[PDB]
DNA sequence: GACTATGCACG
DNA sequence: CGTGCAT
DNA sequence: AGTCATTCATG
DNA sequence: CATGAAT
């Protein structure tokens, strides 16, 4: 089940795919309802590289995505949002979920990505604060930015490492990752196609022995 | 391997046990600190765990697991939901737990599970706990018999009237509305000076409730009745504005709704009125509320029946409801139905006992330190001999006995002397000591004063009550008509 | 407010992160202490919380909330289920958590929620934790950066082979069967003496696995293959008896089933064979197992096709299954597929580092105490002067400096002297001190010996390993055919 | 859903009504399956003095009781067990549940109680123990019995206060409250009828003002 | 407090 | 077909 | 991590 | 038609 935008406008309408019924709640609360819709995914998304077609279409998450978006899957295209934004935890499992959704969009909704309609959101990894009624807070996304903040807040200031979306309120979610003016998104492009297809199939695919090799070759577990 | 009881006895004894527990230990608030046992345990636990406002939020699950394993023998869900509620500005006038994460909303959405959220006590909650470590308040054993728990909190403001309570047991139920901290304080203060404060004058300071959701409250006569007896019906009416709409269209706007109602559902019902056309001024209904503000837009079409249609909703939807006071609290271990006077008087009587006990505690601590300091002062005059005597003894206990017998020090004095470390000898200033002595002797006199002088005692209550007023006062949200 | 990445890069970097974490930090066991990160955190946490075997059980929820808020950034369900599993004698050969309440069963019923159960570490689990407070083992920071956690446990027996592990990540999976504590220990001990122990002789001590569920295991050749390479298929066959049945009827009885299978379901399928009459010796099927014993009765009717019908079940039901060894562990931060030799050798190499570090720790502690004791011995000879000098100084720091400069004591020595309490002067016995001195000097020599003598070191490993053998040894349950 | 006895025998067959899906599990595990059946109740039982008939028969717990027992509710009688045993926590809520079930049996299955077929089980309130492989344990039900045990176990021995059924294992449940040889049950009788009916109606009934008075008169919250 | 679907490897 | 840490 | 029913008082 | 500590 999906939380709609108040108005229909294929031109400036945002579909947030959120990891968690719970974060989905927060996203619903903190957001411009005039034009952003929310669609939470309950747990891990089906792997559409490794499955049969039957299983895929019978899956609740996939079908609701398909229906809410419109096009289909052939796909057609513009219906029905001008941004499909994947919003998850900045942790390993969130990373896993982006992999799973991108595989889906890549395999079935391919034109969506090509026209640059698929984004990934960047929740802040850090919050800085310095008691009570006069508590001040800043947000940082990177190694460097944090370095910036700590010198500004100097000592006494304590740091939070966000372990997930659940840990932040609704206004915060707005301020840092949802408000078009202040938010920072990544835009997924494909440069080539064949290169992409190979990668997606080695990682997300049924066979394994190749994934293992990919991992031995590329994953540096030091 | 077999007993026989009549069904008559089984029922009586069982039901009796359940009812008593439901009444005292579950559903109903203590009249003094305004808390149900779960709430009190939540606070007491988070505070003991140094999980206060001025430190980092903690993983809700840890707090709950801790409350559950030490104090509260019931389910995690019960504890956690109660916790969440204490963190909701729309339900409590002064929030007592601050939470990070999805913790519900007015549209009634499900709060996130304890495995997501993070919590801490709020600043004002620390005030309910003030002085709890000075033996100011009755303690009992937990179920383990492994640790002690408060039966009531010190309560440095009057939480019962402020946050209110509800409220369902066996035989009784309770509904108490939130009130304005500043106002309640003002009444209490008056009643301290004029104990026989009649209700009428009290109303002058404390008039009607103050809902977090704001809105409009009608029924002064009814309010008087509630504050007098314990029971009353008051009318609560959401707050409206009018907007003029380019094109000869008029818009109805709502920006505060009644306490305890599901905004999402209110909207749906207002819409349902339109679909079924139960009234004519129907047009479109839109909820346009975002982070940081509630806005409900019911814009009508041509025949702007505005005052007609608005009036219809007040009747048929919850845009206007009534609220009932059923003020029931636990006083002397048993349920009582109470109006403002008993509530205020018992709160005062409670602060009295607390302030007395606090003082008795601080006094004892001081006389003990004085007694020691007097000892040290003497020690200095005979230091060489005392050191010698100690070197000459056989062990700690023997040295102690020799100081007592020989120089007439007391046990507590000998113990303090004998445990001094060597570097302490580095300072043999009688003067520094005498200064401490004089300071102590003055703490003691002042405490002795608070203790044996109902008037100075009550003056202290007032000073303290006013300090809490200045720090936490906020303007009214509900209006009275 | 916008970046661009190719889908090619996003996938690679994301998947890489997930896989690495899944491999190291989630699904796979460390080759040394045989634990997955969740398990290790559970143990480490319960132990830090003094929730050991010799004290009272604690409310599961408290333990979980604690693991979650301090060490393990994942869901309560994951932690708790992992906890429950460590408490199941049918899944682990040596249980590491003891639990009170419904914690599942072989018939696969749902364990009770953490809000009901109570837990503590078992006695043998304390052994994995042995010496953890003597800096014997690498520590890292938790996610908060508020506390430190072990990356591996000291592991005083070889948990990997004993309890086994399974076992699903990205790219690799792991299945390791339980083994008999005593046997594993015996092999390890041999390998300590003869490092180049060939597999064949090792098998003489460690032959095939030992499932908690008992049963019968066939495939010596296959077992050799698994212990050699890492991979093998072995046959596991439930244990049967025959009963003669008043009236020319014969009964098939089963009293041990294969590892990791749902007894309730096994029964149902055996019954299903009868209903569909997939075989003729069919009669009635009954599960008659109670607390304290497993008993499965398949009694046949007239035409007692016993050996025929029994043989059919072994094929078509799980009364007989196969088990596959896929021994994958984390060695040097990366997944390796391993046979018995690498597992044993790395476990030994680990105890070596642990025993060395333990000794280095105990040595330092001792030389520090010695250094102080030597100081005290001197102090006594000049006590009067030293006391005087201290009285003459200006504060702690000044007295310390004077002792150093004047009598050449070290900082650590001065600090110890200057903090002595007065009663300590009650005893100025050089002799008592010298005795302690001699004792220390002997602890030190012996430690120095363990440290610089691979042989004595390895001898200690053996002594310790054998002590654990005597205390925890239990007879085999699985038989090898 | 119900966990049956292996054989059908109206003569020596026990139906345990257990408070909790979870304790029900334990009871299933520790028990003689040859002749004792288990029927867990999920949460608070409907109050059959205060409800309409519709609500009652549409209730899952009531209907499964009715069906498993047989008779009906008119009742008829012997079908189908010779003991219906109510087994709950020795705590306030357990006490509440006994009230609710007895009201039901009293109101609909009345002959069951009259023929002495309804029992209540007495879980032990205390366990005594004195480390590891040689740990000894005893159980007590009362003020006095505990007094007995503590002197026997003397000092060093520590006491557990059972806060519920969940806290005890399956063999324990057998040893202390389920094994006919060692268990102690209470047998519910009715002495009079009118007296009973009055009490059940004042306590369990719809009106309230009388319950309140009953409570003010009889509950001594000191 | 039960049930409900997914990833990951593998036989 | 199901295993067990994760969502 | 939703959904699902029930106690208890009351309007 | 719910409210909120309990199961
Ligand atoms: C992630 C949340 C939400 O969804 C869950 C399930 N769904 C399957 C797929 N959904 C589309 C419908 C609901 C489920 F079947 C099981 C669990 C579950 O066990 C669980 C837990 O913490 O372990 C937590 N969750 C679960
Ligand atoms: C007591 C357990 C078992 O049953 C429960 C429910 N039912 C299942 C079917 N029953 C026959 C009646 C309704 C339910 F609807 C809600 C809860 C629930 O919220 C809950 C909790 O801890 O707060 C715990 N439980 C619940
Ligand atoms: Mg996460
Ligand atoms: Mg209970």
């Amino acid at each position: 089940k999906l939380t709609p935008a108040q108005s229909k406008n294929p031109a400036k309408n945002e579909l947030y795919l959120v990891e968690g019924d719970s974060a989905g709640g927060s996203a619903k609360q903190g957001r411009d309802r005039k034009f952003q819709a929310i669609l939470p995914l309950r747990g891990k998304v089906i792997n559409t590289a490794k499955a049969k077609m039957a299983d895929i279409l019978k899956n609740e998450e996939i079908n609701t995505m398909i229906y809410t978006i419109g096009a289909g899957v052939d796909f057609s295209i513009e219906a029905n949002y001008d941004k499909i934004i994947i919003m998850t935890d900045a942790d390993t499992d969130g990373a896993h979920i982006q992999t799973l959704l991108l595989t889906f969009f890549y395999r079935y909704m391919r034109p969506l990505v090509e026209a640059g309609h698929v984004y990934i959101a960047l929740p802040p990894l850090y919050k800085m604060s310095k008691k009570g009624k006069k508590e001040e807070v800043a947000y940082a996304w990177t190694d460097g930015e944090l370095e910036e903040l700590r010198k500004q807040f100097g000592k006494g200031a304590t740091l939070q490492r966000y372990k997930g979306l659940g840990e932040m309120n609704a206004d915060q979610l707005w301020e840092t990752t949802m408000n078009p003016e202040t938010r920072t998104l990544i835009r997924v492009t494909i440069e080539d196609l064949a290169r992409a297809e190979r990668r997606v199939n080695v990682l997300m695919g049924d066979k394994v022995e190749p994934r293992r090799k990919w991992i031995e070759d590329n994953v540096k577990f030091t | 391997n077999i007993q026989n009881m009549s069904l008559e006895d089984i029922m009586g004894e069982r039901f009796g046990r359940y009812s008593k527990y439901i009444i005292q230990d579950r559903a109903l608030p203590d009249i003094r600190d305004g808390l149900k046992p779960v709430q009190r345990r939540i606070l007491y636990s988070m505070n003991k765990d140094s999980n206060t406002f001025d430190k980092s939020y903690r993983k809700s699950a840890k707090s709950v697991g801790n409350i559950m394993g030490n104090f509260h023998p019931h389910g995690d869900s019960s504890i956690y939901d109660a916790m969440v509620r204490m963190s909701q500005n729309w339900k409590n006038r002064e929030i007592l737990v601050e939470m990070h994460g999805n913790n519900g909303s007015m549209d009634g959405d499900p709060p996130a599970a304890m495995r997501y959220t993070e919590a801490r006590l709020s600043e004002i909650a620390g005030y309910l706990l003030q002085d709890i470590e000075k033996k100011t308040v009755p303690f009992a054993w937990n179920f383990d018999d492994t640790e002690k728990e408060p039966t009531v909190l010190p309560a440095a403001f009057p939480n019962l009237l402020v946050n209110g309570s509800t409220g369902i047991s066996a035989g009784y139920a309770t509904d108490i509305p939130p009130h304005n901290l500043a106002e309640v304080i003002d009444a209490a203060v008056y009643m301290i000076d004029h104990p026989t404060a009649k209700i009428d004058k009290l109303m002058e300071f404390l008039p009607g409730p103050d809902f977090p959701t704001g809105a409009i409250i009608q029924g002064r006569d009814e309010i008087k009745k509630a504050y007098e007896t314990g029971k009353g019906r008051v009318v609560v009416r959401s707050k409206t504005e009018i907007e003029k709409l380019k094109g000869g269209k008029e818009q109805i706007v709502i920006t505060e709704i009644p306490y305890e109602i599901n905004k999402a559902n209110l909207v749906k019902k207002i819409d349902d009125v339109r679909v079924n056309n139960k009234v004519a001024g129907i047009a479109e209904v839109r909820d346009e509320s975002d982070r940081d503000g509630l806005r409900i837009a019911i814009e009508l079409k041509k025949d702007a029946n505005t005052e007609l249609v608005l009036n219809y909703l007040f009747k048929y939807t919850d845009l206007q409801i009534n609220y009932n006071f059923n003020m029931v609290a636990i006083d002397n271990f048993t349920p009582r139905q109470v109006g403002i006077v008993p509530i205020l008087s018992s709160y005062i009587a409670h602060r009295r006992e607390v302030i007395l006990a606090r003082s008795r505690f601080d006094k004892e601590k001081a006389e003990k330190r004085l007694h020691i300091v007097e000892g040290l002062i003497r020690v200095i005059s005979i230091l060489d001999e005392v050191i010698a005597l100690i070197r000459a003894s056989e062990n700690k206990a023997d040295a102690k006995e020799n100081l007592k017998v020989s120089y007439d020090f007391t046990e507590e004095q000998a113990e303090a002397i004998v445990t001094l470390q060597l570097y302490r000898l580095t300072n043999t200033d009688v003067v520094v000591l005498q200064e401490e002595e004089a300071e102590l002797r003055e703490k003691i006199a002042m405490l002795a004063a608070i203790i044996g002088d109902e008037r100075t005692m009550y003056n202290l209550m007032k000073k303290e009550l006013r300090e809490v007023k200045k720090k936490f006062a906020t303007p009214r949200l509900s209006s009275l008509e």
